[PDB]
DNA sequence: TCCGATGTATATATCTGACACGTGCCTGGAGACTAGGGAGTAATCCCCTTGGCGGTTAAAACGCGGGGGACAGCGCGTACGTGCGTTTAAGCGGTGCTAGAGCTGTCTACGACCAATTGAGCGGCCTCGGCACCGGGATTCTCGATA
DNA sequence: TATCGAGAATCCCGGTGCCGAGGCCGCTCAATTGGTCGTAGACAGCTCTAGCACCGCTTAAACGCACGTACGCGCTGTCCCCCGCGTTTTAACCGCCAAGGGGATTACTCCCTAGTCTCCAGGCACGTGTCAGATATATACATCCGA
């Protein structure tokens, strides 16, 4: 019988690659590293957002916990540009209802 | 709309 | 209103006492400015994160817990102020 | 008149400050440095007294431990005198300095 | 009848999967509850950070005259940027190598 | 009818609070479920590690001719033990000071 | 009005002190450090037990996840002696339940 | 089957190539034994944790994920093998 | 006959190995070292091929980065030659 | 009860 | 500078196997809807932080003298780099077995949840023993001078 | 190359004072008892992946050795810059009074998320074709280093 689903970020990493560099490809080793990078940054941000909710006696991780976790974890201009993109996305999503 | 990258 | 130039209040004899607790017998005169630059960088990193915890809590007062969390996040856990 | 040789009182001071536990920076000067650094992150911040003491305890522990590593870098270079290049090596090998 | 389904990713204007991020936040034991804007914000940040590495790595590929990103190009992208190098300072990239760097004192006198 | 309450701490033979450790495990977002033996094992380990530090720090107090453990005695206890020093290697003890330690090359000749 | 109840490990740290050194006392700053130590070690062990449950596709943190987290986190003989005490406690508890 | 003294298979020329990637121009002959002792300590720490993850899973095979988790908990996260 | 001067081929080798990304330890010798170290923690362990490769990539990255810090310790002491005391200083200051 | 300390 | 010998970069042509793509289906994301409790908000108490004042004296700042440590220049010998011929065993591809990782399917013991009960632990009180300090005397490290 | 012995220093003792540690007490909230239900995961059974073992060949790489040179490092000499310490100046520290910002509740309400049920299309495993690039072979061009 066919093998079980292994879930991956690879198709979204490829969609983002096709936007920043439409003629560039990626090796499966480099895609595996990109998948590890996404999983690592997800776990860092969600873990700091988790600590932030607990410190403040809150049951909910919100867009606000994610924003503070991103400000804590990302250095310098990566934080400013990531916070810009996160706020733009939640604004567009809220307007779409 | 495109990405607001630090390079662009 | 605003404060300025308080890093020079970290005195040569204070830096000498810290170096003596560090086991240092002899100190070049260029060390005091190098140490002030290092201390300002260390404090800027801890206080930026502590103030980030204070703002997340919607507080105006930086607590000992904001400092303890900022230090823990930077891998420098402090015992004796809570947490 | 009586006079100790260079480094005799330095060794006496090392023994005094490695026996003791009090904070070695003056508290009011250090508190003004904390308030000055904080004003660049936001204006009108208050501090708990214990927050300033937590910052001072962490800062002095950090500087003392860096002086130990700096002293090893001086001794490795066949010197008994610490220099800025010993701090710079200690912080580079720690991964603090780029 | 129910209206035609559209992805929360498309409502946000994202390539990264908002529904999968939401399910990972709910199942990952981060908190009791997850807010509706939390997976949108996190998906956007993961997408942005992906775009930052890939833009620099596709530039490194192009500079090396290759059209495919390989682990080397991700290492050159990360270590030549001070902020991605700070973010990834404890990270090893397999088959990445190192930056070309010889200490000035070791170079031959001319 | 209903029998008198006995603490899970005393049922395990522990001073450390098994019911509090269990509630902290359930409320701390560590997993969906917490097994009945998990808080007993964890409370025993926290009690043992408390007893290890306090034995060495009560000895440090006695060697310093004091009857009261102060932060100094906890620091001497931890830094003179190689395994507690490894466990607490990233930890600062407030008001603890440092080990008495002079590099041998700095001492005067004989 | 009276202040709200802030829980701590202080009474149990004092009970352990009275067993290991009956005539020794402790200062409130040293007790505050002991409370920070207990909280820190609890958070490390529960956090590694949490990762162990997730890595193995398990919903439950059990005595077995705590044992493996202790073996990962504690150096050398601290691990062997902590595992001895943890196993001794669970076998007394499950005999007395 | 059984194995002994394999650290000698970490050859002088292999250690020289690692030192060359590290930017090293000149190497004392005492370095090769020091490097072997350092590598054995590094591998003992990673493999002890990896085998601890393997035994927790009740497996007999050390996976790349056991290694990646052992490396991650030691502050040496590896990308390109999963996780 | 032709000779390059001491350190000219060393600089050529630095340039070559800092350009490339291949594993610099021989794979079969490294794999036997991993199995030898593992047998003290549990008898008759198997390894995924990718587990041994993950251990090798981490080990070589660790040794290369330590040689960079060791080279800085040698240069600080006014030497171009690395010595065991430079590795010892690097590992002590790192807190290893 | 007794503690199995490393000192005993 | 300038030549011979060596090494690296750049060109072209082969061929191979990894990437990018297309197809089918299924499981997990979305649509629609409900219950109920988290947290947003308003109102209030009173903690503890900020600010300012005067005395005192510990500590910082300053200047000077001189010694010992930084560091440059030198000599010299040894231990390392380069290059060669020989030996070792890694790496490759190939065949083959079977341990054990991974998955399906059935049960049942275990943990989450609820409702009632009550004693372990907290905050507040308060008192007297350990520790900090005074202030003096005993003893011991330093270091210029004696022999 | 060890011995005086003036001097500054640290250790040590008995006495004084206070204020923090640690017991005592009463209230309450959170731990325990007892019981139900649902599903996590323990177990049995099976598939077929991929890890282990061995064979034989090729040749990349390790090894061992000879040579010579450039580096490590011990020595010595200069001189500057740091330490020790006596004096003067600064401002920290302390004890105190005082105001009010804002931390830390408490109650009340509603809108947000968890949970359920039912679709249905986004994402996966698989199977496929072709062009990016790894390689051999060639050689133009750059560097090194003896002359």
């Amino acid at each position: 019988r066919r093998k079980t689903r292994k879930e991956s970020y690879a198709i979204y990493v490829y969609k983002v690659l096709k936007q920043v560099h439409p003629d560039t490809g990626i090796s499966s080793k480099a895609m595996s590293i990109m998948n590890s990078f996404v999983n690592d940054v997800f776990e860092r941000i969600a873990g700091e957002a988790s600590r932030l909710a607990h410190y403040n006696k809150r049951s909910t991780i919100t867009s606000r916990e994610i924003q503070t976790a991103v400000r804590l974890l990302l250095p310098g201009e990566l934080a400013k540009h990531a916070v810009s993109e996160g706020t733009k996305a939640v604004t567009k999503y809220t307007s779409a209802k | 709309a495109e990405y607001n990258l630090r390079s662009r | 209103k605003v404060l300025r130039d308080n890093i020079q209040g970290i005195t040569k004899p204070a830096i000498r006492r810290l170096a003596r607790r560090g086991g240092v017998k002899r100190i070049s005169g260029l060390i005091y400015e190098e140490t002030r630059g290092v201390l300002k960088v260390f404090l800027e990193n801890v206080i930026r994160d502590a103030v980030t915890y204070t703002e997340h809590a919607k507080r105006k007062t930086v607590t000992a817990m904001d400092v303890v969390y900022a230090l823990k996040r930077q891998g420098r856990t402090l015992y004796g102020f809570g947490g | 008149p009586h006079r100790y040789r260079p480094g005799t009182v330095a060794l006496r001071e090392i023994r005094r400050y490695q026996k003791s536990t009090e904070l070695l920076i003056r508290k009011l000067p250090f508190q003004r440095l904390v308030r000055e650094i904080a004003q660049d992150f936001k204006t009108d911040l208050r501090f708990q007294s214990s927050a300033v003491m937590a910052l001072q305890e962490a800062s002095e522990a950090y500087l003392v431990a860096l002086f130990e590593d700096t002293n090893l870098a001086a001794i490795h270079a066949k010197r008994v005198t610490i220099m800025p290049k010993d701090i710079q090596l200690a912080r580079r090998i720690r991964g603090e300095r780029a | 009848t129910r209206a035609k389904a559209k992805t929360r990713s498309s409502r946000a204007g994202l390539q990264f999967p908002v529904g999968r991020v939401h399910r990972l936040l709910r199942k990952g034991n981060y908190a009791e509850r997850v807010g509706a804007g939390a997976p949108v914000y996190l998906a956007a940040v993961l997408e942005y950070l992906t775009a930052e590495i890939l833009e620099l790595a596709g530039n490194a590929a192009r500079d090396n005259k290759k059209t495919r990103i390989i682990p080397r190009h991700l290492q050159l992208a990360v270590r030549n940027d001070e902020e991605l190098n700070k973010l990834l300072g404890r990270v090893t990239i397999a088959q990445g190598g190192v930056l070309p760097n010889i200490q000035s004192v070791l170079l031959p006198k001319k």
